[PDB]
């Protein structure tokens, strides 16, 4: 075939390979961010659950 | 963290209730039919302040 074909090939592939570099680097950035800090949905360890609590008169009125 | 406050001795004083008590648990159903209003305020606020220093009156 003609030479744009491989060029046009080669283009589209470099600007593939270019956003998947950029967004593996944006990845590991946001995931040391969200284990630093804990404010993201990842890494969100459990926590005793609140609607366990008894809201009550326990005997008592100190509890 | 704080000072806590506590009421002065003059704050406590009042006629005791001196008796025994098998003299209590005999007119103890009297006693609660009749001096009901004030037990019951006295122990709604005792347990809605959840404070003994906010229900001495």
């Amino acid at each position: 075939d003609g030479p744009e074909k491989n060029y046009e090939k080669t283009m589209a592939i470099l600007q593939i390979e270019a956003e998947k570099a950029e967004l593996r680097l944006k990845e590991l950035e946001v995931r040391r961010l969200m284990r630093a800090r804990g404010d993201g949905p990842w890494y969100q360890y459990p926590t005793i659950d609140k609607a366990l609590i008894d809201h009550s008169p326990k005997t008592t009125p100190d509890n | 963290p704080g000072i806590v406050e506590l009421p002065t001795l003059e704050d406590l004083k009042v006629q005791e209730v001196k008796v025994s008590s098998s003299v209590l648990k005999a007119a103890a159903h009297h006693y609660g039919a009749q001096c009901d209003k004030p037990n019951k305020e006295f122990m709604l606020c005792r347990w809605e302040e959840k404070d003994p220093r906010r229900c001495l009156e």
